[PDB]
């Protein structure tokens, strides 16, 4: 409570570069785990279609699978355009 | 260990789709929307049989459906489409981003024509 | 193929410049003129004698630190993976150990040149 | 027709280097309350031509104690590499389009030091050796920090392709995103180009001529041309990296003019710095790069890795 | 000797990288994915001694895919005969093997 | 001055203009004037080679529109 | 060197060995060898004394050469089969290269020259680690690839190691070189039975390790590195010399001692495979090891050498730091033959 | 095997031979160690690229990393030896015999 | 056989190896290894490995700079040796060149078996893939998968590098 304050004052007076680098590194470590957008990035990386979506053989009991790209079934990217 | 079976040159004959890459990219979205059923049938065949010799007839229907699609575009509004792919062709990366006005003109033609 | 032509062109131009520099002017080379330069007086020893390195430990350390940029250079492509939580943990782990290496060398007086 | 392009890149670069020398003398002179070259041609416009014609008609000297093959190879390597570094630069279109153009510049700049090393060693004189060893120390000082800075900056680009940098900065200059990285990058470019206050290898007051002390006439002229072409090239790279001009695909000359103006501004800043500061000590340069730039660069690298994931700002390319 | 802690703990420290048919990024396949998959499946669980003799067909096909020695031998035997037939002059290769072809999309 | 420095800067600027403008003009001239195609990945190269094959004249730049569909 | 730094270097050496021991991928085995060598070099130089620098340089050059040949064999095997798993080594040229690399790492003849020099140049604690822990990783690799191992090459190197260790030990007055030549002979015994039975290889390794630990700890207890220095120990600690004599007799392989169990177990195995000449030559050659053990026993325990006056002062002081595992190691290295059937627990 | 593979293998053999046949300078042998590493890197990269083994694309980089640790180790030793003799000649390393 | 580019590059690679394997002055030896590194980068580029070739070239440029600096201090040898300065060095260089040319000739027009297997030539272009797809570089994705698949590899590599710093600092301490 009082030792750390004096240490920080002395470090800022003598080695401001080290204080700045340690603060930036600590923020870089901590903040990603507290952010709501970190999930979104993953979702974006999951929405990028690098390879061909191979169609499935319709066995007759596949309701949630679309039959045409414009059919309402399947994943939606509406959350992405509004972002 | 055996002779490799090959199709004859005649079985490999088909009416070619002789449009260029920028022309294909200008019509790519509507083409994927309209000719989806034969395309998906051919891709399911291709990924299930693991052999190009077993899905020639589906590839022929893919070509035929693309010909019908392009036949409809030329018959209804070739002008608006031609201004769109020409603008797309100029870009070295063939970017959708640089031709949004031409794309709008083409989309609004095909919305009421077809 | 284009890059090979570019390299050949650049080297050919430089070599032609050297050849012109050595064949155009009038050369009057004599022993006093070609003697080594040390500010007007003849050199004492050889220039091929051992010349001490006082930063020898930084030079060895640079070898290891240079190999860590090779490990960090594919980071732009690694940000495109679905396992961003695993990826970010590994990227930060490599940079923390890199900084710890520097901290150990710094505190143990490894960055000071020998006297 | 590609040969015509190669020549149209090489010859104008050499002309710009020749006149860069005139510009440096005039800028330094006016900053020192004098005029600089203004007799040989109007406003000294013919002074570089006189300098070149004088240097290529004077006697080239091969030292008696020197190794000839390296002695002659080193200036050739210096000039050829200086000319080669220009081919992937997009202005706005590059002569050579590379997937990893940044890595290409990194590797060729690393190879360029061996010209100074081999020149100093093959001269077989004490001052040349001291200059070559100073080059060794200088590279050790700046290389790791420069690479990590480049990686941190290019985490916003999505690739190592130099033309993508134009698309990345379509709306804002990247210096508004990473000015702490830009400062260290600028200082590292000063160190990498052997420019004052970091010009240790030449060491004029201290080592008389440094690495090329035994060079005369044309070979010395080639070393000088290589150094100034490197000044221009590194400043053009910085201008592309941090101050991205807007590119109209139908009017690329606007981008070309904007980019050239920014490159000239940065080169003039180099000349401005040379007239303002005393020379560093080379161990002090090592300590500056390893005890100040390296920790901050590591921290900022972590920050620039985490920030796009934190804010969902990851760039497109694979 | 080998202490199989990966199998005991189900940890997978390095097994993801042992074969080329094991879950590549973006589902990019190896050049010989089918051959190695067939060879691995055929030899699974029968032991090393049995596999060497009973899965020799699959392994030979896999090695042929890997190094393509028989393919190069066959192509060389084809081109040597073609060279001999042209040198004395009774082959006359077709116009589509000389550059006069009409290419297809 | 000081404006007597400007002539040299103008000469240098004129010299530095030439490479970019020359590259752009040569790209237009050899690419049909519609910009040089960029192939960073094999899909773009495949598109270019298909263009060359269907162009009927072995040039990727020549573009075949909807006048090849009978 | 700082004690924490020493501890972490020892943990890195052990971690490299365990990485070799738990890996199924060849690249991880190579990495384990590299990590082992990297931390091994500073342990050999803990006391500066330029002979240690010489030993460290020789060890580094030998082990780096072996690592390069090992990597080349891995790459050849990968080229001829897209396989990274450690298995029967589909290519025979790769197998020969791998066997030679591992023989260089272990110090089998004729790659044996470095062992006496490095052992003499380092301290006794470093020698203990070098002659016990450093053998685990290469032998664990050889056990795995034993089925594809060419018997003619492996057995040639085994016979050469036994002969050369026996002949070299005869000429030595320095205790560390004696230990090195003993190590070479025991490595040859280990690798002779490897193509036939890896359980016998493991059993020989364990018995050799306990015997070597007992011998090195007894040499550390009495700070002796020469024969004449060891000849003073009867006049200061007779019990240590008595236990040293019994351990030397066991190392000789004389029944009913623990040393005999491996040879007895290897010869028998080789007779089940119709190998008769090979075990007979190996057993007859081991008599050289027995001879130069008996000579040391004569020097230290069975006769009394002259002493010095200052030794009287040493009578007033005790050994301060005690090795807790020394009694167990001595008993295990001598009185364990009646429990031979427990070797079935090693397979 | 194509001619390039045999050229790479011959490069490795020449480097190994260079390492084995010592001249005078220790540094000359460290250079042959580096050359052996370079030959292994090229060989494994060629094999990996040819068979399209995507995951294996990271192993040469790893192979490079431990190449530096081995070089930095060797140079470190070369310093100490030199500090003892003022020369990096391998003739001086003759204090220990067989 | 087409343009013989890959074969020429591999031959220059071998020639550079012969140059530094001759064991002449290290300054010269360093130059031969730099030539080999650049040419090996070219070989890897000719196969689709741009990143790997550039990385190895950069790494070896840095390492050879450190080696040059160390040579000027601890391997100087007042009359340094070039390949023609000594009968042993020239003999080794000529032996390497002759052995490489003999192997190439024996494997080129005929098809000999040297150690492992044989070769007929045919150019290295024969063994390619024909695969046609992709908006990415397969080599780049493989290298980038180190941070998602190669967690264990990253752990061991980072630990080894930290230990390498500690180890070099311990070795040169002296006392
Ligand atoms: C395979 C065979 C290869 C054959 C190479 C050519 C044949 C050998 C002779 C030519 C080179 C030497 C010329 C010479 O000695 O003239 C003396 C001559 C008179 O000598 P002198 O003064 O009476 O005697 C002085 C003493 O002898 C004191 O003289 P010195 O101590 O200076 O002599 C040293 C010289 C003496 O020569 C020798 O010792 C024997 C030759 C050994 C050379 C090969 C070693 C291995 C190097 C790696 C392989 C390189 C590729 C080779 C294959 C290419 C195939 C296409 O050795 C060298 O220094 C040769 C170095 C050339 C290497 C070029 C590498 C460039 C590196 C660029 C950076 C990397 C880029 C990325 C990749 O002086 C001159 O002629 C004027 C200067 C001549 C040099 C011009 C530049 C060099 C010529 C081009 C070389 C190749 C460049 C490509
Ligand atoms: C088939 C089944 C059977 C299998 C058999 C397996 C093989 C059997 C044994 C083989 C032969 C063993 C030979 C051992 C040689 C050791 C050399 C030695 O220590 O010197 C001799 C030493 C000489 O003493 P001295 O000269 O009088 O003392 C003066 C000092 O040296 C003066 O030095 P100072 O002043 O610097 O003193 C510092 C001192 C004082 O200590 C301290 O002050 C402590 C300070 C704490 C610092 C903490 C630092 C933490 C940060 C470092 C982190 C490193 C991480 C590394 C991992 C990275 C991973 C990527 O520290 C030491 O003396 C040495 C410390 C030893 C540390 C051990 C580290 C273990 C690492 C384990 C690695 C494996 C992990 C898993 C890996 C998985 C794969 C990745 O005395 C002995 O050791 C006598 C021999 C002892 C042998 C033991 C008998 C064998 C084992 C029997 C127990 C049961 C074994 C079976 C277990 C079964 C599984 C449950
Ligand atoms: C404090 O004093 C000092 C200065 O201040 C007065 C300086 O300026 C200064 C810098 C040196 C100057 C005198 C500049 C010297 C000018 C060059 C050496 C001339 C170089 C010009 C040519 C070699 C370039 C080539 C000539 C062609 C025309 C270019 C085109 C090429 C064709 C192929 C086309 C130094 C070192 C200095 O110490
Ligand atoms: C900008 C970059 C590109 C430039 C484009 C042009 C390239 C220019 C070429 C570069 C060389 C420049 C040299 C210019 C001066 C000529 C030097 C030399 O070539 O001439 C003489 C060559 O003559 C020799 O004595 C040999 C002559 C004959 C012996 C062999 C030649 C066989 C050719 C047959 C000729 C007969 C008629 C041929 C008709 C086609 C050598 O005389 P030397 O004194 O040492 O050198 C010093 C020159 N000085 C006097 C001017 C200072
Ligand atoms: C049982 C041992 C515990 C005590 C002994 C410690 C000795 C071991 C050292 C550390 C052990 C960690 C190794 C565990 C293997 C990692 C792989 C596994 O755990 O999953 C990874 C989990 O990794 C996570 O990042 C957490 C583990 C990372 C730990 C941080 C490093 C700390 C290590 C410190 C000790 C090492 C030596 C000292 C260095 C300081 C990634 O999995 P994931 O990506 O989901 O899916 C991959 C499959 N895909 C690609 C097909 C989708
Ligand atoms: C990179 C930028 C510059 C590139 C270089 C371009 C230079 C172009 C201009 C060259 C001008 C002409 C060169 C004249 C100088 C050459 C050396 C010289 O002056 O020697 C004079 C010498 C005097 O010697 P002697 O009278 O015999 O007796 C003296 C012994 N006691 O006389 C000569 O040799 C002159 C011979 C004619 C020179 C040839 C000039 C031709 C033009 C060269 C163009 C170069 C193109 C390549
Ligand atoms: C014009 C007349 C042509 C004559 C050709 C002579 C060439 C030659 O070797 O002669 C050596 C000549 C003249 O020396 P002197 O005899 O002392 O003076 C002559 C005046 N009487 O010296 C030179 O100028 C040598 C010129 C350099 C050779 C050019 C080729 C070098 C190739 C370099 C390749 C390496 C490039 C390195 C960078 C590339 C890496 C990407
Ligand atoms: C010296 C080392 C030079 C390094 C050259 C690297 C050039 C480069 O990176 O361009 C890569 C370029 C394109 O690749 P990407 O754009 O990344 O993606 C492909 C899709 N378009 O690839 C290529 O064109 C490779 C062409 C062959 C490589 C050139 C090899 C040159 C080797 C120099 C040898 C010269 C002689 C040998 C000794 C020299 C001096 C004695
Ligand atoms: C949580 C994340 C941690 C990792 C992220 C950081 C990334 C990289 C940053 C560190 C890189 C390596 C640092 C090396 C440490 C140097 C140690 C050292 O030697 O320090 C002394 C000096 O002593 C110091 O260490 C300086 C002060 C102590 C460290 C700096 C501050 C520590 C943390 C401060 C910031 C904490 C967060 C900010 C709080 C904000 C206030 C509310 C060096 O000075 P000399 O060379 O001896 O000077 C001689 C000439 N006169």
């Amino acid at each position: 409570a009082g030792r750390i304050a004096s240490f920080l004052k002395n470090a800022w007076a003598k080695e401001p570069v080290l204080v700045a680098s340690f603060a930036i590194g600590g923020l870089a470590i901590i903040l990603p785990s507290l952010s709501p957008y970190t999930n979104y990035a993953i979702r974006i990386n999951r929405a990028t279609p690098y390879n061909y979506p191979v169609p499935l053989r319709d066995d007759g009991n596949m309701p949630d699978v679309p039959s045409h790209p414009q059919d309402p079934q399947g994943p939606s990217l509406e959350w992405l355009k509004n972002l | 260990p055996g002779i490799v079976e090959l199709p004859t040159l005649e079985d490999l004959k088909v009416q070619e789709v002789k449009v260029s890459s920028s022309v294909l990219k200008a019509a790519a979205h509507h083409y994927g929307a309209q000719c989806d059923k034969p395309n998906k049938e051919f891709m399911l065949c291709r990924w299930e049989e693991k052999d190009p010799r077993r899905c020639l007839e589906e590839g022929k229907l893919v070509n035929q459906c693309a010909l019908d699609f392009f036949r409809q575009i030329k018959r209804h509004c070739a002008e608006p489409f031609t201004e769109y792919w020409t603008c797309i062709d100029y870009s070295g990366l063939q970017l959708f981003r640089h031709c949004r006005k031409q794309q709008a003109k083409f989309d609004e033609c095909v919305l009421d024509k077809l | 193929m284009n890059i090979m032509l570019t390299l050949l062109t650049n080297v050919t131009l430089a070599s032609l410049l050297v050849l012109i520099a050595f064949w155009l002017p009038q050369l009057n080379a004599y022993s006093e003129k070609t003697s080594p330069y040390e500010c007007g007086f003849d050199p004492m020893g050889s220039a091929r004698l051992p010349f001490s390195m006082k930063f020898f430990l930084v030079a060895i350390t640079f070898l290891l630190f240079d190999l860590e940029i090779a490990l960090l250079l594919p980071l732009p492509w690694a940000s495109q993976t679905n396992n961003l939580k695993t990826m970010l943990t590994m990227a930060l782990f490599l940079l923390i150990l890199l900084a710890a290496s520097l901290a150990y060398e710094w505190t143990q007086k490894g960055l000071e040149w020998a006297e | 027709m590609f040969m015509i392009n190669i020549l149209s890149l090489i010859i104008p670069i050499l002309l710009a280097v020749a006149f860069l020398t005139l510009v440096e003398r005039k800028v330094l002179g006016y900053m020192q309350l004098r005029k600089g070259p203004n007799v040989v041609g109007p406003y000294g416009l013919l002074q570089p031509i006189a300098d070149a014609l004088k240097l290529f008609t004077k006697e080239p000297l091969r030292p008696a104690t020197s190794s000839i093959s390296m002695f002659i190879i080193a200036p050739i390597l210096a000039l050829s590499l200086a000319l080669t570094m220009w081919v992937p630069l997009p202005m706005p279109y590059p002569l050579i389009n590379m997937n990893l153009g940044v890595l290409f510049m990194l590797a060729m700049s690393s190879l360029a030091v061996y010209s100074i090393l081999w020149s100093g060693w093959a001269s077989n004189s004490k001052y040349a050796l001291i200059g070559a060893l100073r080059a060794v120390a200088q590279t050790i000082s700046y290389e790791v920090t420069l690479a990590i800075i480049l990686l941190s900056v290019l985490l916003m680009n999505g690739s190592y392709t130099l033309s993508t940098l134009i698309t990345t900065q379509e709306h804002i200059w990247m210096i508004f995103t990473s000015w702490p990285l830009a400062m260290m990058w600028f200082i590292s470019t000063l160190a990498e180009t052997n420019r004052a206050p970091f010009d240790l290898t030449e060491g004029e007051s201290e080592l008389v001529s440094g690495f090329n002390v035994e060079y005369a006439a044309g070979p010395f002229a080639m070393f000088f041309m290589a150094e100034y072409a490197n000044i221009i090239m590194m400043n053009a790279f910085t201008a592309i990296l941090f101050l991205g001009a807007s590119h109209d695909p139908h009017t690329p000359e606007l981008y070309t003019i904007n980019f050239v103006l920014k490159t000239l501004a940065l080169t003039i800043t180099f000349l401005w710095i040379r007239a303002s500061y005393p020379r560093f000590r080379y161990d002090q340069l090592m300590h500056l790069l390893w005890k100040s730039f390296l920790p901050l660069t590591l921290a900022l690298c972590m920050w620039h890795i985490s920030l796009p994931i934190m804010t969902a700002s990851i760039p497109p390319q694979s | 000797p080998f202490f199989d802690v990966q199998k005991r703990l189900g940890l997978d420290l390095d097994r993801w990288m042992t074969i080329q048919s094991a879950e590549q990024p973006h589902k990019i396949p190896g050049r010989c994915h089918a051959f190695e998959k067939e060879w691995i499946e055929c030899a699974h669980g029968i032991g090393g001694i049995r596999a060497e003799k009973e899965c020799k067909i699959e392994f030979d096909d896999f090695v042929e895919c890997l190094l393509r020695q028989k393919t190069m031998k066959r192509l060389s035997a084809i081109k040597r005969q073609r060279d001999k037939l042209i040198k004395e002059g009774k082959y006359t290769p077709p116009p589509h093997h000389l550059g006069k072809e009409d290419p297809r999309p | 001055m000081w404006f007597e420095i400007l002539p040299g800067i103008a000469v240098m600027a004129a010299c530095l203009f030439i490479p970019g403008m020359a590259t752009a003009h040569i790209h237009k001239f050899t690419n049909g004037g519609k910009e040089k195609r960029v192939a960073h990945f094999s899909y773009q190269w495949n598109l270019m080679e298909r263009d060359r094959r269907i162009s009927g004249v072995n040039r990727y730049h020549v573009t075949k529109g909807l006048e090849n569909i009978d | 060197m700082n004690p924490i730094i020493y501890t972490t270097l020892i943990m890195t050496v052990m971690s490299g060995t365990m990485l070799v021991m738990i890996s199924s991928h060849w690249l991880l085995i190579w990495i384990g060898f590299e990590m082992n060598l990297l931390a091994m070099i500073p342990v050999l130089m803990k006391n500066f004394n330029p002979r240690a620098t010489e030993a460290a340089t020789k060890y580094f050059l030998t082990q780096a050469t072996a690592s390069m040949m090992l990597m080349m064999a891995i790459i050849i095997n990968l080229l001829y089969s897209g396989q990274w798993t450690i298995t029967k080594m589909f290519n025979p040229v790769a197998m020969t290269m791998m066997t030679m690399a591992l023989a260089m790492k272990l110090g089998l003849s004729p790659f044996h020259f470095w062992v006496p020099e490095v052992t003499q140049g380092i301290s006794l604690q470093a020698g203990l680690l070098l002659l016990t822990w450093q053998k685990l990783a290469p032998l664990s690799v050889l056990c795995q690839i034993s089925q594809s191992i060419n018997p003619n090459l492996m057995l040639t190197m085994a016979m050469l190691s036994i002969l050369i260790g026996g002949w070299g030990g005869l000429n030595q007055t320095q205790l560390r070189k004696i230990m090195a030549y003993s190590s070479i002979a025991h490595m040859g015994w280990m690798t002779a039975v490897l193509p036939y039975n890896t359980t016998m290889t493991i059993l020989n390794l364990l018995i050799y390790i306990t015997m070597t630990l007992a011998m090195f700890m007894l040499l550390i207890h009495s700070s002796a590195t020469t024969t004449l220095s060891l000849s003073h120990t009867w006049n200061k600690m007779p019990v240590i010399t008595s236990l040293m004599m019994v351990t030397l007799l066991s190392m000789g392989g004389l029944p009913p001692l623990s040393g005999f169990m491996p040879k007895w177990m290897i010869i028998q195995e080789m007779t089940k495979n119709e190998s008769i000449i090979m075990p007979t030559l190996m057993a007859m050659t081991a008599l050289l090891n027995l001879y130069f053990y008996m000579r040391l026993a004569y020097s230290s325990s069975l006769t009394m050498f002259p002493s010095t006056n200052n030794m009287k002062m040493k009578w007033q002081f005790e050994h301060t730091k005690q090795m807790k595992l020394l009694p167990t190691m001595i008993v295990l290295s001598t009185l364990v033959l009646p429990m031979t059937p427990a070797l079935s627990s090693l397979n | 095997m194509p001619l390039v593979y045999m050229n790479i293998i011959m490069a490795f053999a020449i480097a190994l031979a260079g390492l084995l046949m010592y001249r005078s300078h220790l540094m000359s042998s460290l250079l042959c160690l580096e050359g052996m590493m370079l030959s292994l890197f090229i060989m494994s990269t060629l094999i990996i690229l040819n068979t399209h083994f995507t995951l294996a694309n990271m192993m040469p980089i790893i192979l490079l990393v431990f190449a530096a640790c081995e070089a930095a180790l060797g140079l470190s030793l070369l310093v100490m030896v030199s500090n003892t003799y003022g020369t990096d000649y391998v003739q001086n390393l003759n204090l220990l015999q067989c | 056989m087409t343009m013989y580019i890959a074969f020429i590059l591999s031959t220059i690679f071998v020639i550079g190896f012969v140059g530094f394997s001759s064991k002449p002055s290290p300054i010269y030896g360093g130059l031969g290894l730099i030539v080999s590194g650049g040419v090996g980068c070219g070989i890897v580029l000719n196969f689709g490995g741009s990143f790997l070739g550039l990385m190895v070239f950069l790494i070896y440029l840095g390492g050879m700079l450190v080696v040059f600096g160390y040579t000027t201090a601890m391997a100087t040898e007042m009359y340094p040796e070039v390949w023609v300065s000594n009968k042993t060095v020239f003999g080794a260089f000529v032996s390497g060149l002759m052995m490489e040319f003999c192997m190439v000739y024996y494997a080129l027009k005929e098809e000999e078996v040297e150690i492992i297997f044989k070769f007929n030539g045919l150019g290295d272009w024969v063994i390619y893939d024909t695969g046609d797809s992709g908006f990415f570089s397969e080599e780049a994705m493989g290298i980038a998968a180190l941070y998602s698949y190669g967690t264990w590899l990253v752990i061991v590599t980072g630990w080894s590098l930290l230990i390498g710093v500690v180890v070099i600092m311990e070795i040169t301490r002296g006392n």
